C-alpha cells in the first residue's frame, strides 16, 4: 500500500468522517450529508491505527447484518470508548455506550439495502434497544409516578413572594445593539430540532412509535391562535 | 383580483377629463415588509429584556456550567422560578406573584426519566410540587447541534420575494445566547399544561399529557391576542413517510 | 462502462433524517387591518411629549 | 457578477446606488472583433441601388470611437430600466428583468416623439434554427 | 471552451453544410443547469451588503 496517494490528505478523509460521525451519532445541525465514497474513505482512514481497527472491526460485524448484540469485553470496551472520545476530539461531552449503540443501529440499516437513488427517509426506530418488549407509555407513567410521589423535596424553595427587575435602559440598548446582527429566524430554528431529538433521546427505552400527530397539534397551536383572533 | 384602481378628474364646468390607474401590489408589499420587520423587532426586544433580567441575578458562572454542575439546590430552582414568573407576566402583565407553595425537585436518574415533557407537576399533594430532569436538560447544550444559517424559502412569486433585495461582562456569542431559547420554549410548553390544570381538574390534565391535542378546544376565550412565541409557523416534517 | 457506472453509483443519497421549515407567510389583506382609532389612541401621547 | 445586464440600479436603498462590472466591461473592450473590410446586404440594385451608385494632440484613429458605441448602447439599455422604475414600482421588475419584452407597451405614449439609435432597424439573426 | 469546440465539431459526420450554431456547451462543470431567478436572488443578497 502507498497511502502517500492511497491516503493522500489524510485530512481529506478524517474531516468528512468526523462530520459524518457527528451527524449519525448523537445529532448535529442539518447538512446535505451524503457520500458513499466518503463512507469508504472513512473505512480506509480507519485502517491505520489499532485505536481505529478495534472500532472498524466492531462495525464490520454488522456486515453479518443480524441484530445480535456482541458481548462487552468490559475492559477493552471501556478503553475503546476512551479512544472514541479521543478520535472525536469532543470536550468529553458525555460520550457513552448508548450513543455508541445508536450508531451501531444506524449501521444496522446503512449497508443493508442498495437503494440506489434516495433513501430520503428517517428511520427513527432502533431494534438494538435493551429490549423489543415494546410496552406502552402508560405503564411507565405509573412506574414513574410511584417514585415521583415517594421522593421528598431537596429544598424548601418558597417563602413569601417577590419579583426581580432592572431598568438600566442604556444598558439594555447597548445589549440590544450588540445582539442585533444575528439572523434570528435561522439562529433559533436549531432549537426546535434540538428539542425534537431530545424527545427520542429520552425515550430510547421501550419506545412508542407515535409522536407525529401530537407534534402537529403543537404546531397547529398557531392555527388555534388564528381561530381565537377569529373568535 | 388584480384591481387596477381606476381614477379620473375634471375641471369644474367639465371642460375635459383626465384618467389614471394604479396597482396595490407595491403597497401591500410594503405593508407586509413593515409589519414583519416591526414584529420581529418586538420579539427581539422581549428576548433582550428577559436576558437582561436573568443577567441581574448575580450568577457566579456561565449558565451551561451551572447546569453541568449538579450539586446546586438554589440556582436552578431560582432560574425556573424566574422564567415562570416572566411567562405569567407575559400573560397577565398586571399580575406579579403566585401566593407561595411553589416547590421544585431535582431528578437525576434515567430510572426516573419521563418521555416528552421534561418538567412535571403535582398541583396539590397538599400543595404544589414540580420536578426537573437536569441530566437530560444538559444534553441539548451540545453546540454541534448548532451551525451557521441556511437561507431556504419556498413558493415565492418572483419579486414578491426578491423585493427585499431592494429594501435596505457577558459580551458573549450569539449562539450562546441562542441556547436560552431552548429553555424558553420548553418552559412555555410546560406552562401550558400547568395553566390547564390550574384552571381545571387532574384527569383532563392527564389526558392532555397523553395528547397535547385537546388543548385546541379549551385554549379559547383564553388568548385575547396575547401572542406567543410561534411566529414562523411552518413547523413540519415529512408526513407521507409515517407509513402508518 | 465500469467508469460510467461508478460515476452514478457514488451519487446515491442515503439515510437522510428529519427536518423543519418554519419559514412562513401570514396574510394579504383580510387579516385585521389597523384602524384609525387605535393609531390615535397611541399618537395622543405627543400632546404630552411636547417640546 | 450578473447575467446579461452589466449595470444595476438599486433605485433607493434609502438612496440610489448603482453597480458596475469592470471585469466584463474590460472583456467587451478587449475588442479586436472589428475590421471595416466587409460586405453588406443589397438587392435589386438596378431598381433599388444602382441609382445609389451615382452619387457622392489626440489625433486618434477611429476604432476606439467605434468601441465607444458599445458603452453608448449599454448605458442606453440600462437607462431604459432606470427610467421605468424611477417612474413606477419595483414589482414590474418581475417582468422587465425576467424579460424586458412588452415593456414597450408601457413606453407607448411615453417616448418624446424622437427616436434613439435604431436606424438600421433590421437587427435580427436566424431564429427557426432554435430546434427547441 | 475552445477544447470543447472541437469535441462539438467532430460529432458531425455530415458534409453538405450545418447552419447549426451550438451556442450551448454541455460540459460546464455542473450537475444540471439552474434557473436564472435563483442566481438573481443569491447574488443580489450579497450585492446589497457591499459598501
Amino acid at each position: 500500500a502507498q497511502p502517500s496517494e492511497e491516503l493522500i490528505n489524510m485530512r481529506r478523509y478524517r474531516n468528512a468522517a468526523r462530520k459524518l460521525i457527528h451527524h449519525y451519532s448523537l445529532n448535529s445541525t442539518s447538512s446535505t450529508e451524503y457520500k458513499i465514497s466518503d463512507v469508504v474513505m472513512t473505512m480506509i482512514f480507519l485502517l491505520r491505527s489499532e485505536k481505529y481497527h478495534s472500532l472498524f472491526k466492531l462495525l464490520e460485524t454488522t456486515f453479518d447484518d443480524y441484530t445480535c448484540r456482541p458481548q462487552m469485553t468490559q475492559v477493552q470496551t471501556d478503553t475503546l470508548l476512551d479512544a472514541v472520545r479521543s478520535l472525536l476530539e469532543m470536550p468529553s461531552t458525555t460520550i457513552d455506550l448508548t450513543t455508541v449503540d445508536i450508531m451501531r443501529s444506524s449501521f444496522a440499516r446503512c449497508f443493508n439495502s442498495p437503494i440506489m437513488r434516495y433513501a430520503k427517509i428517517v428511520l427513527l426506530q432502533n431494534v438494538a434497544l435493551q429490549r423489543d418488549k415494546r410496552t406502552t407509555l402508560e405503564e411507565l407513567l405509573i412506574e414513574r409516578g410511584e417514585k415521583i410521589q415517594m421522593l421528598q423535596p431537596q429544598q424548601y424553595i418558597n417563602s413569601g413572594t417577590e419579583i426581580p427587575f432592572c431598568d438600566d435602559a442604556e444598558f439594555l440598548n447597548r445589549l440590544l445593539k450588540h445582539i442585533d446582527p444575528y439572523p434570528l429566524s435561522r439562529m433559533y430554528y436549531n432549537a426546535a430540532n434540538t428539542m425534537f431529538y431530545t424527545t427520542m433521546e429520552n425515550y430510547a427505552v421501550s419506545n412508542c412509535k407515535f409522536n407525529i400527530e401530537d407534534y402537529n397539534n403543537i404546531f397547529k397551536v398557531m392555527e388555534n391562535i388564528r381561530k381565537h383572533s377569529n373568535k | 383580483k388584480c384591481n387596477k384602481v381606476r381614477t379620473v378628474t375634471e375641471i369644474v364646468n367639465s371642460d375635459e377629463k383626465i384618467q389614471k390607474t394604479y396597482e396595490l401590489a407595491e403597497f401591500d408589499l410594503k405593508n407586509l415588509s413593515s409589519l414583519e420587520s416591526y414584529e420581529t423587532l418586538k420579539i427581539k426586544l422581549a428576548l433582550s429584556k428577559y436576558m437582561a433580567m436573568l443577567s441581574t441575578l448575580e450568577m457566579t458562572q456561565p449558565l451551561l456550567e451551572i447546569f453541568r454542575n449538579k450539586a446546586d439546590t438554589r440556582q436552578i430552582a431560582a432560574v425556573v422560578f424566574s422564567t415562570l414568573a416572566f411567562i405569567h407576566n407575559r400573560f397577565h402583565p398586571l399580575v406579579t406573584n403566585f401566593t407561595n407553595k411553589m416547590e421544585f425537585v431535582v431528578t437525576e436518574t434515567n430510572d426516573t426519566s419521563i418521555p416528552g415533557e421534561p418538567i412535571l407537576f403535582t398541583e396539590n399533594e397538599g400543595v404544589l410540587l414540580c420536578s426537573v430532569d437536569r441530566p437530560s436538560i444538559v444534553k441539548m447544550l451540545s453546540r454541534e447541534f448548532d451551525t451557521e444559517a441556511l437561507v431556504n424559502f419556498e413558493n415565492d412569486n418572483c419579486n414578491v420575494r426578491i423585493a427585499k433585495t431592494f429594501g435596505a461582562d457577558f459580551s458573549i456569542t450569539e449562539v450562546e445566547a441562542t441556547q436560552y431559547l431552548t429553555l424558553l420554549l420548553t418552559v412555555e410548553h410546560a406552562y401550558l399544561h400547568y395553566y390547564i390544570f390550574k384552571n381545571y381538574g387532574v384527569f383532563e390534565y392527564c389526558k392532555s399529557l397523553t395528547d397535547h391535542s385537546l388543548f385546541t378546544n379549551k385554549l379559547r376565550s383564553t388568548m385575547s391576542t396575547k401572542t406567543s412565541n410561534l411566529l414562523l409557523s411552518k413547523f413540519k416534517f415529512t408526513i407521507e413517510d409515517f407509513d402508518k
